[PDB]
Protein backbone atom coordinates (compact mmCIF):
# COMPACT_ATOMS: atom_id res chain seq x y z
CA UNK A 1 0.00 0.00 0.00
CA UNK A 2 0.97 3.64 -0.49
CA UNK A 3 2.24 5.74 2.40
CA UNK A 4 2.03 9.53 2.55
CA UNK A 5 5.11 11.31 1.21
CA UNK A 6 6.94 14.05 3.09
CA UNK A 7 7.52 17.34 1.27
CA UNK A 8 10.08 19.90 2.45
CA UNK A 9 9.96 23.62 1.71
CA UNK A 10 11.26 26.99 2.92
CA UNK A 11 9.00 29.96 3.66
CA UNK A 12 10.91 32.73 1.85
CA UNK A 13 7.62 34.60 0.97
CA UNK A 14 5.35 34.67 -1.13
CA UNK A 15 6.28 31.13 -2.25
CA UNK A 16 5.27 29.88 1.20
CA UNK A 17 3.51 31.95 3.87
CA UNK A 18 1.87 31.31 7.22
CA UNK A 19 -1.91 31.27 7.33
CA UNK A 20 -3.45 33.93 9.57
CA UNK A 21 -5.32 31.19 11.44
CA UNK A 22 -2.42 28.95 12.59
CA UNK A 23 -3.46 29.57 16.20
CA UNK A 24 -6.21 27.00 15.62
CA UNK A 25 -5.97 25.10 12.33
CA UNK A 26 -4.16 21.77 12.09
CA UNK A 27 -2.47 19.98 9.19
CA UNK A 28 -1.64 21.34 5.76
CA UNK A 29 -4.22 24.13 6.16
CA UNK A 30 -1.53 26.00 8.14
CA UNK A 31 0.12 26.91 4.82
CA UNK A 32 -0.90 28.63 1.59
CA UNK A 33 0.73 30.24 -1.44
CA UNK A 34 2.02 29.55 -4.93
CA UNK A 35 4.08 26.59 -3.73
CA UNK A 36 1.07 24.95 -2.07
CA UNK A 37 -1.03 25.38 -5.22
CA UNK A 38 1.76 23.80 -7.28
CA UNK A 39 2.03 20.96 -4.76
CA UNK A 40 -1.67 20.17 -5.03
CA UNK A 41 -1.44 20.08 -8.84
CA UNK A 42 1.51 17.68 -8.80
CA UNK A 43 -0.29 15.56 -6.20
CA UNK A 44 -3.41 15.43 -8.38
CA UNK A 45 -1.27 14.23 -11.29
CA UNK A 46 0.94 11.68 -9.52
CA UNK A 47 -1.77 10.60 -7.07
CA UNK A 48 0.11 10.74 -3.76
CA UNK A 49 -0.86 12.14 -0.38
CA UNK A 50 1.67 14.60 1.01
CA UNK A 51 2.58 16.14 4.37
CA UNK A 52 4.38 19.49 4.41
CA UNK A 53 7.24 20.22 6.80
CA UNK A 54 9.19 23.46 7.13
CA UNK A 55 12.91 22.96 6.54
CA UNK A 56 14.89 22.47 9.73
CA UNK A 57 17.59 25.10 9.23
CA UNK A 58 16.12 27.75 6.96
CA UNK A 59 18.78 27.60 4.23
CA UNK A 60 19.17 26.18 0.73
CA UNK A 61 22.67 24.96 1.54
CA UNK A 62 25.71 23.64 -0.29
CA UNK A 63 28.50 21.17 0.38
CA UNK A 64 31.02 22.43 2.92
CA UNK A 65 34.43 21.83 1.35
CA UNK A 66 35.87 21.19 4.83
CA UNK A 67 33.52 18.64 6.42
CA UNK A 68 31.89 17.42 3.15
CA UNK A 69 28.55 17.75 4.96
CA UNK A 70 25.47 18.91 3.08
CA UNK A 71 23.34 21.34 5.08
CA UNK A 72 19.93 22.78 4.30
CA UNK A 73 17.13 21.41 2.17
CA UNK A 74 19.71 19.58 0.07
CA UNK A 75 21.00 18.11 3.32
CA UNK A 76 17.59 16.77 4.31
CA UNK A 77 17.06 15.48 0.76
CA UNK A 78 20.38 13.75 0.02
CA UNK A 79 20.59 11.81 3.29
CA UNK A 80 17.23 10.13 2.63
CA UNK A 81 14.84 12.13 4.80
CA UNK A 82 12.65 14.40 2.65
CA UNK A 83 12.16 12.69 -0.77
CA UNK A 84 11.15 15.87 -2.66
CA UNK A 85 12.01 19.57 -2.41
CA UNK A 86 9.33 21.79 -3.96
CA UNK A 87 11.20 25.06 -3.52
CA UNK A 88 12.83 27.96 -5.41
CA UNK A 89 16.05 25.94 -5.50
CA UNK A 90 18.32 27.38 -8.19
CA UNK A 91 19.91 24.88 -10.57
CA UNK A 92 23.71 25.05 -10.39
CA UNK A 93 26.48 22.66 -11.37
CA UNK A 94 27.43 21.43 -7.88
CA UNK A 95 23.84 20.31 -7.23
CA UNK A 96 23.26 18.27 -10.41
CA UNK A 97 26.05 15.93 -9.24
CA UNK A 98 23.91 14.67 -6.33
CA UNK A 99 20.22 15.35 -7.15
CA UNK A 100 18.08 15.40 -10.29
CA UNK A 101 16.12 18.46 -11.42
CA UNK A 102 13.06 18.46 -13.64
CA UNK A 103 12.88 20.78 -16.60
CA UNK A 104 12.60 24.34 -15.28
CA UNK A 105 9.17 25.66 -14.34
CA UNK A 106 10.12 29.37 -14.22
CA UNK A 107 12.79 31.74 -15.53
CA UNK A 108 14.51 34.66 -13.81
CA UNK B 1 -6.61 28.74 -29.42
CA UNK B 2 -6.27 27.72 -25.75
CA UNK B 3 -5.41 31.15 -24.30
CA UNK B 4 -6.47 32.27 -20.82
CA UNK B 5 -6.34 35.33 -18.53
CA UNK B 6 -8.86 37.43 -20.45
CA UNK B 7 -6.54 39.51 -22.60
CA UNK B 8 -5.34 37.20 -25.38
CA UNK B 9 -8.93 36.12 -26.09
CA UNK B 10 -9.73 39.57 -27.48
CA UNK B 11 -6.94 39.16 -30.03
CA UNK B 12 -8.11 35.62 -30.80
CA UNK B 13 -11.70 36.80 -31.36
CA UNK B 14 -10.36 39.59 -33.59
CA UNK B 15 -8.23 37.29 -35.76
CA UNK B 16 -11.19 34.89 -35.96
CA UNK B 17 -13.37 37.61 -37.52
CA UNK B 18 -11.24 40.27 -39.25
CA UNK B 19 -11.33 40.70 -43.02
CA UNK B 20 -9.32 40.25 -45.18
CA UNK B 21 -7.33 37.27 -43.85
CA UNK B 22 -4.78 38.46 -41.29
CA UNK B 23 -2.71 35.25 -41.33
CA UNK B 24 0.15 34.34 -43.66
CA UNK B 25 1.41 30.84 -44.42
CA UNK B 26 5.11 31.67 -44.86
CA UNK B 27 7.33 33.90 -42.76
CA UNK B 28 8.81 35.95 -45.60
CA UNK B 29 5.28 36.95 -46.59
CA UNK B 30 4.76 38.26 -43.06
CA UNK B 31 8.02 40.20 -43.22
CA UNK B 32 7.03 41.69 -46.59
CA UNK B 33 3.56 42.57 -45.27
CA UNK B 34 5.16 44.46 -42.38
CA UNK B 35 7.76 46.13 -44.60
CA UNK B 36 5.32 47.44 -47.23
CA UNK B 37 2.50 48.57 -44.92
CA UNK B 38 4.21 51.78 -43.69
CA UNK B 39 3.97 50.56 -40.09
CA UNK B 40 0.22 49.91 -40.16
CA UNK B 41 0.80 46.14 -39.80
CA UNK B 42 2.52 44.09 -37.09
CA UNK B 43 3.52 40.46 -36.77
CA UNK B 44 4.13 37.86 -34.05
CA UNK B 45 7.07 35.44 -34.19
CA UNK B 46 9.86 33.79 -32.19
CA UNK B 47 11.96 36.37 -30.34
CA UNK B 48 15.25 34.73 -31.34
CA UNK B 49 14.34 35.18 -35.01
CA UNK B 50 13.05 38.72 -34.43
CA UNK B 51 16.30 39.78 -32.76
CA UNK B 52 18.21 38.56 -35.83
CA UNK B 53 15.92 40.04 -38.51
CA UNK B 54 16.42 43.44 -36.86
CA UNK B 55 20.13 43.32 -37.71
CA UNK B 56 19.89 42.68 -41.46
CA UNK B 57 19.38 45.28 -44.15
CA UNK B 58 17.31 47.37 -44.76
CA UNK B 59 17.41 47.71 -40.92
CA UNK B 60 13.89 49.13 -40.98
CA UNK B 61 12.19 47.21 -38.13
CA UNK B 62 12.67 46.92 -34.38
CA UNK B 63 11.59 44.68 -31.52
CA UNK B 64 9.03 46.06 -29.07
CA UNK B 65 7.51 44.56 -25.94
CA UNK B 66 8.60 41.80 -23.60
CA UNK B 67 7.26 38.25 -23.87
CA UNK B 68 4.10 36.20 -23.44
CA UNK B 69 5.63 32.86 -22.38
CA UNK B 70 8.95 31.01 -22.23
CA UNK B 71 10.43 28.05 -24.11
CA UNK B 72 13.92 26.70 -24.66
CA UNK B 73 15.97 24.72 -27.14
CA UNK B 74 17.80 21.60 -26.02
CA UNK B 75 20.30 18.95 -27.03
CA UNK B 76 18.62 15.66 -27.93
CA UNK B 77 19.88 12.12 -27.35
CA UNK B 78 18.35 8.71 -28.16
CA UNK B 79 16.73 7.10 -25.15
CA UNK B 80 19.09 5.11 -22.95
CA UNK B 81 22.26 6.01 -24.85
CA UNK B 82 25.23 6.33 -22.50
CA UNK B 83 26.26 9.55 -24.28
CA UNK B 84 23.38 11.63 -22.93
CA UNK B 85 24.41 12.03 -19.29
CA UNK B 86 27.78 13.83 -19.72
CA UNK B 87 26.23 16.25 -22.23
CA UNK B 88 23.72 17.27 -19.55
CA UNK B 89 26.68 18.24 -17.35
CA UNK B 90 28.54 19.92 -20.23
CA UNK B 91 25.64 22.26 -21.04
CA UNK B 92 25.47 23.35 -17.40
CA UNK B 93 29.23 23.82 -17.01
CA UNK B 94 29.29 26.00 -20.13
CA UNK B 95 26.41 28.26 -19.05
CA UNK B 96 28.06 29.20 -15.74
CA UNK B 97 31.24 30.35 -17.52
CA UNK B 98 29.83 32.80 -20.07
CA UNK B 99 30.60 30.83 -23.24
CA UNK B 100 26.93 30.62 -24.28
CA UNK B 101 26.63 34.40 -23.84
CA UNK B 102 29.76 35.30 -25.80
CA UNK B 103 28.76 32.96 -28.64
CA UNK B 104 25.39 34.74 -28.77
CA UNK B 105 26.96 38.21 -28.79
CA UNK B 106 29.39 37.15 -31.53
CA UNK B 107 26.60 36.26 -33.97
CA UNK B 108 23.69 38.56 -33.13
CA UNK C 1 3.57 45.45 -6.11
CA UNK C 2 3.89 45.90 -2.33
CA UNK C 3 3.24 49.14 -0.47
CA UNK C 4 4.44 51.89 -0.50
CA UNK C 5 4.85 50.98 -4.22
CA UNK C 6 7.55 53.60 -4.81
CA UNK C 7 10.18 51.53 -6.65
CA UNK C 8 10.26 50.77 -10.33
CA UNK C 9 12.04 48.07 -12.33
CA UNK C 10 14.04 48.99 -15.44
CA UNK C 11 15.67 47.23 -18.39
CA UNK C 12 16.52 43.69 -19.38
CA UNK C 13 18.02 40.61 -17.76
CA UNK C 14 21.80 40.27 -17.41
CA UNK C 15 21.80 36.44 -17.33
CA UNK C 16 19.47 33.45 -17.26
CA UNK C 17 18.73 30.77 -14.65
CA UNK C 18 15.87 28.42 -13.83
CA UNK C 19 14.20 26.96 -10.77
CA UNK C 20 13.16 23.33 -10.68
CA UNK C 21 11.52 20.51 -8.80
CA UNK C 22 14.14 18.22 -7.26
CA UNK C 23 14.17 14.55 -6.28
CA UNK C 24 16.77 12.10 -4.94
CA UNK C 25 18.89 10.14 -7.38
CA UNK C 26 17.25 6.85 -8.33
CA UNK C 27 13.84 7.71 -6.89
CA UNK C 28 10.83 6.34 -8.75
CA UNK C 29 9.29 9.83 -8.50
CA UNK C 30 11.75 11.31 -11.00
CA UNK C 31 10.20 10.50 -14.38
CA UNK C 32 6.46 11.20 -13.78
CA UNK C 33 7.17 14.53 -12.06
CA UNK C 34 9.07 15.83 -15.10
CA UNK C 35 6.11 14.88 -17.31
CA UNK C 36 3.68 16.69 -15.02
CA UNK C 37 5.95 19.76 -14.99
CA UNK C 38 5.89 19.79 -18.78
CA UNK C 39 2.14 19.12 -19.06
CA UNK C 40 1.25 21.94 -16.65
CA UNK C 41 3.42 24.36 -18.64
CA UNK C 42 1.42 24.00 -21.87
CA UNK C 43 -2.09 24.24 -20.38
CA UNK C 44 -1.27 27.77 -19.15
CA UNK C 45 -1.96 26.87 -15.50
CA UNK C 46 1.47 28.16 -14.44
CA UNK C 47 0.87 31.68 -15.73
CA UNK C 48 -2.59 31.68 -14.14
CA UNK C 49 -0.91 30.84 -10.83
CA UNK C 50 1.72 33.54 -11.33
CA UNK C 51 -0.96 36.17 -11.91
CA UNK C 52 -2.84 34.82 -8.88
CA UNK C 53 -0.03 36.02 -6.59
CA UNK C 54 2.02 38.76 -8.27
CA UNK D 1 19.13 15.75 -43.45
CA UNK D 2 16.32 16.44 -45.90
CA UNK D 3 13.53 17.20 -43.43
CA UNK D 4 13.12 20.96 -43.73
CA UNK D 5 10.93 20.66 -40.63
CA UNK D 6 12.01 19.72 -37.09
CA UNK D 7 10.28 16.34 -37.02
CA UNK D 8 6.66 15.58 -36.18
CA UNK D 9 4.35 12.62 -35.66
CA UNK D 10 2.22 11.45 -38.55
CA UNK D 11 -1.18 10.85 -36.94
CA UNK D 12 -2.08 8.25 -39.59
CA UNK D 13 0.86 5.83 -39.87
CA UNK D 14 2.11 6.68 -36.34
CA UNK D 15 5.54 6.86 -38.02
CA UNK D 16 7.98 9.50 -36.83
CA UNK D 17 9.08 11.64 -39.78
CA UNK D 18 11.90 14.15 -39.94
CA UNK D 19 14.60 15.02 -37.44
CA UNK D 20 13.41 13.09 -34.38
CA UNK D 21 12.71 10.01 -36.52
CA UNK D 22 16.40 9.73 -37.43
CA UNK D 23 17.21 9.36 -33.72
CA UNK D 24 14.35 6.94 -32.96
CA UNK D 25 15.47 4.69 -35.83
CA UNK D 26 19.05 5.05 -34.65
CA UNK D 27 20.74 6.44 -37.76
CA UNK D 28 22.84 8.89 -35.70
CA UNK D 29 24.23 9.28 -32.20
CA UNK D 30 23.24 12.85 -31.29
CA UNK D 31 21.34 15.81 -32.73
CA UNK D 32 22.14 19.48 -32.09
CA UNK D 33 19.47 21.78 -33.52
CA UNK D 34 16.93 24.41 -32.33
CA UNK D 35 14.09 21.93 -31.88
CA UNK D 36 11.66 23.18 -29.25
CA UNK D 37 10.96 21.17 -26.09
CA UNK D 38 7.34 20.00 -25.78
CA UNK D 39 5.52 17.17 -24.03
CA UNK D 40 5.07 15.07 -27.19
CA UNK D 41 8.84 14.68 -27.55
CA UNK D 42 10.07 13.59 -24.08
CA UNK D 43 8.09 10.36 -24.44
CA UNK D 44 10.46 9.10 -27.17
CA UNK D 45 13.74 11.08 -26.88
CA UNK D 46 15.62 12.80 -24.06
CA UNK D 47 16.57 16.49 -23.85
CA UNK D 48 19.23 18.29 -21.84
CA UNK D 49 18.51 21.27 -19.66
CA UNK D 50 17.70 24.20 -21.97
CA UNK D 51 20.64 26.12 -23.42
CA UNK D 52 18.54 29.16 -24.43
CA UNK D 53 15.25 30.92 -23.66
CA UNK D 54 12.80 32.69 -25.97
Amino acid sequence: EQKTVVVTTILESPYVMMKKNHEMLEGNERYEGYCVDLAAEIAKHCGFKYKLTIVGDGKYGARDADTKIWNGMVGELVYGKADIAIAPLTITLVREEVIDFSKPFMSL
Amino acid sequence: RRSKIAVFDKMWTYMRSAEPSVFVRTTAEGVARVRKSKGKYAYLLESTMNEYIEQRKPCDTMKVGGNLDSKGYGIATPKGSSLGTPVNLAVLKLSEQGVLDKLKNKWW
